[PDB]
């Protein structure tokens, strides 16, 4: 039910399906400005 | 650490300056009062040759004298004197005397004299204070063959009743009917035209209020938030029936009992404050909410997102009307 | 003749016993207080190099501190200690505000806590106190589409503002961003040309103060010195993030909206005390100290003998790292 979505603007958002207010935060490195790095591959570590 | 101790000595003990020896465990509560922007109060009490400060206020004492500090500003300004940002007020640890003296001596004459011409609600607040202190003052100042029969008869009934917490909700739903009947019967013209009004109403008021406290406790032990709602619904409905049934029979039967069996001065009038009525409605609202939710649950594939999310959204809402509820902050 | 003067000194003036020289014109009103069974009150106020005693209660002054003496007994018993039959209560120069806080803080919890579950007639006292504090609160706090717009935008975020205790550090960060956007919209003058500059500035001050106190409230409870450095720095940095972001955003965005949403004479000005900024510095200091110790442990083989001796001395230092960092006392 949880998922993340990346955009060309250099940010990745978090969300889910059932409860849409659990943690509506975004992911960002320790950077400033924008840095539209145009994220193109997302994966998940297959572990606990 | 200057004003706090100085005032403590001035009120409790020797009217002088305490030695600069802040070597007590109570110094932490003092430091919290000063520095913590949330701690707007600090209680002090004189112990056995000792001083005890605590942010927590407790009223277990019987008739002791305490003093409470009250802060004006969010945080203490240490550079300024510790008496230019703090108020003090003494009070007795007596649920009757303290309110009586405090209201009568301080608040009633203060509002009467110290009133701004442009502020409203003053005459209402004045009336409230007057009625309040009056009631407290009243409490603060507080053939034997027939007398023995009455005592023995009603004492037996009262003691049989007093073992109420030992009964479940599913049983007291029927007790309300039996108790109302038997109590109204014994009041009848048996050995005397009419027993003095004192117990005539007092016993019924105790019995009615006792059902209130009974249901309030028993519904709390249902955990009206947990998963086993099946059993809760059964016991909850019983709690409502107890509350409503007693009120209905009281209001109906009183009209005829005081005309047919006991020549009581009151006729075609009721006595019971009907506090059970509000308690019953409280449970009815809970039942309706839980029932509606269960109905939505049957349609869980239709409103999955709403049902799951709203459950936890509504939990802090329900927390505004806890178990053992008393409607003294009902607007919340 | 001891308690009245000594208490006045302890609260208004020097924290000491006044010499036994009752040679003031105000001694008559004091003597009346003591001997007259009718004068149950005596107000004292410190004037310009003067002390004025009078039963009369006044609110001509704006924000001064006064104290009123109250007796329990009609007349003073001179044989008994002169501080065991007299109570005091201080107040600010507000006939409404003093009553509101005094009643709410003292009486409301007194009756509710100090009550036997089986005692009657208290429900009346409860209702009286409820109406009493309500009317005091109501007065103290005192086309339409304009006001309605403002209220809708306020309430969107005021629900949490007034209930922050139920949130956590991560939610607070979200709240900081959320709140700024919501209040920014309030500067819009498209629903109605009127925009209450003074209301927005006042509200922002109130939010800043309360919010800031909240943040440090939550941070204080972490006890940021424990062995699990991982959890210490994680929660610690969250507090810093809240502090920095809130200060930066509020100051920058406020300075903008003053000229963008409303073409006001104000722009690019600071409107916040930045209490969180001081908190953030304190948090950074705790992190630096806690971290540099951990760094020593990471490289422990370099100076192991020193870390052992340094740990033993580090502990009594850490004991001096309190919470609620009041800048007045931080030198410790």
């Amino acid at each position: 039910n949880h998922f993340i979505i990346g955009t060309d603007m250099g940010l990745i958002s978090h969300g889910t399906r059932q409860d849409l207010r659990v943690a509506p935060k975004l992911f960002k490195p320790q950077q400033h400005g924008i840095r539209p790095v145009k994220v193109n591959v997302i994966d998940f570590s297959p572990f606990g | 650490k200057l004003f706090i101790f100085t005032t403590t000595q001035n009120y409790f003990g020797l009217m002088s300056e305490l030695w600069d020896q802040p070597l007590l465990c109570n110094c932490l509560e003092i430091n919290n009062f000063l520095d913590d922007g949330n701690q707007m109060l600090l209680r002090v009490q004189r112990s056995d040759a000792g001083i005890s400060f605590s942010n927590t206020i407790e009223f277990g004492d019987t008739k002791d004298k305490v003093l409470v500090f009250f802060k004006l500003r969010p945080e203490v300004i240490t550079d300024e004197n510790l008496h230019d940002n703090i108020l003090v007020s003494s009070m007795l640890e007596s649920p009757i005397s303290s309110l009586y003296q405090a209201v009568r001596q301080v608040f009633a004459p203060m509002l009467l004299k110290d009133q701004e011409w442009s502020r409203n609600f003053d005459p209402k607040l004045q009336n409230l204070l007057s009625e309040l202190e009056a009631g407290l003052g009243i409490v603060l100042r507080r053939s034997k063959e027939r007398a023995n029969y009455f005592k023995e008869l009603f004492e037996t009934i009262a003691r049989e009743f007093y073992n109420l917490d030992s009964l479940s909700l599913l049983e007291v739903v029927d007790l309300v009917e039996t108790t109302q009947d038997v109590v109204d019967d014994v009041w009848r013209q048996t050995e005397h035209d009419h027993y003095p009004e004192s117990r005539m109403l007092h016993l019924l008021d105790i019995i009615g209020g006792s059902f209130g406290r009974f249901v309030q406790k028993k519904l709390g032990t249902l955990n009206l938030w947990e998963d086993p709602y099946y059993l809760v619904k059964e016991s909850l409905k019983a709690g409502i029936s107890i509350c409503e049934q007693w009120v209905i029979v009281c209001n109906h039967l009183t009209g005829q009992v005081w005309q047919r069996y006991v020549p009581h001065p009151w006729k075609n009038e009721k006595y019971f404050p009907e506090t059970l009525d509000k308690l019953g409605k409280r449970l009815e609202e809970v039942l309706a909410i839980r029932t509606i939710h269960e109905k939505f649950l049957y349609f869980l594939p239709a409103s999955e997102e709403k049902i799951i999310c709203l459950t936890r959204v509504f939990e802090p809402f329900t927390g505004l009307n806890p178990v053992q509820y008393n409607p003294y902050t009902e607007p919340l």
